[PDB]
This record gives structure tokens, C-alpha cells and sequence, in this order.
């Protein structure tokens, strides 16, 4: 683990969740 | 029946995967806090 | 058998689980702001 | 954003996460 | 059916598993909220 | 609270989440 990787993994794991929320919102509407 | 329980089950996988990626984020915040705490 | 008011409850429970994940995601976006602002002053 | 606002949003999201968990538990016992 | 009585049993069961991981992540989040306030109170 | 105990509580809950995520993997019904 490293700081310059910290800022990289934070941004990529943040987007992984937001897509999974968008996917969970769509599956919810049913 | 097998169309809602197919969707309900699918949601349990979608909610699970969002928890795992959220745990990855938590471990990195704990990392940053301990790297700053060990400096004070 | 007559799983009507059982499935229709799992769906609503799967909704509040989703909202609790969305609210923790906001909370986590508030923590990353704190660590990147505490780092800026170091 | 200021820490005085940071605290306001923390104790506003926390009080609703606990509320959502309150609902999820009362719905779990079925 | 006996299978539809056990599929719902497993679905309800993992709805409990998803619920308690969210509970255990909130405890971890509140410790991160505490560690930030304590470190902020230093500077 | 104390930072001593903070190290003991951070590591205690992380293990509880991993065991709870491990069971969710062993109990996810991928039909």
C-alpha cells in the first residue's frame, strides 16, 4: 500500500461502488 | 415465481458486491488514518 | 406457499439495505475528504 | 467545506444510517 | 414443494447476512470518524 | 477512548466483516 496508489485505488473503488449502486437501483425498480 | 426470485436473488448478489467494494474503501481510509496517526 | 407478503417484504427490505449502502457511501466520501485535508496540512 | 459543516453532515448521515438499520431489523424479524 | 420452502429459507438467511455486514461496516466507519476528529484536534 | 483500544477495535471489526463477507459468499445463491 502506498500514497500515490491510495489516490488511485480510492478513485477506482469509488466508481466500482457507484456503478453497483446504479445497478442495484435499476434492479430495485421491480 | 422464478422471475421474482430470480431478481431477488440477483439483488442479493448486487448488494453483496457493493459491500465488498465498500470494504475495500474502508481498508484504504483506515490505511490513510494510520499513516497520519503514526506521524503525530 | 402464499409467499406473497413474504417476497413483497424482502423487496422492501432489499430497498432499505440499498439506502443504507448509499448513505454509508456518502459517509465514506466525507471521510476521504478529511484524510486528504489532514494530509494537505502535513 | 468547513469542519463545522463536516460535523453537521456526519451526524445527519449517521442518524439516518442508524434509522435505516432500525427499519431493516424490524423487517428482518419479518 | 420442499425446495421452495428452502430457497426462501436461504434467501431470508442471506438477507440477514447482508444486514449484519452493513452493521459491522458502520462500527468501522464510526471509528474512522473518531480517528479523523482526534487527528484534526491535534493540528 | 484510547488509541491503544482503537487499534484493538479496528482490527476486531475488520475480522468480523471479513467473516461476515466470507459467509455471504458461502451463502450467496447464484442459482
Amino acid at each position: 500500500m502506498t500514497w500515490e496508489e491510495w489516490d488511485k485505488k480510492i478513485e477506482e473503488y469509488t466508481k466500482k461502488i457507484e456503478e453497483l449502486i446504479k445497478k442495484s437501483q435499476n434492479q430495485q425498480i421491480d | 415465481a422464478r422471475q421474482l426470485l430470480s431478481g431477488i436473488v440477483q439483488q442479493q448478489n448486487n448488494l453483496l458486491r457493493a459491500i465488498e467494494a465498500q470494504q475495500h474503501l474502508l481498508q484504504l481510509t483506515v490505511w490513510g488514518i494510520k499513516q497520519l496517526q503514526a506521524r503525530i
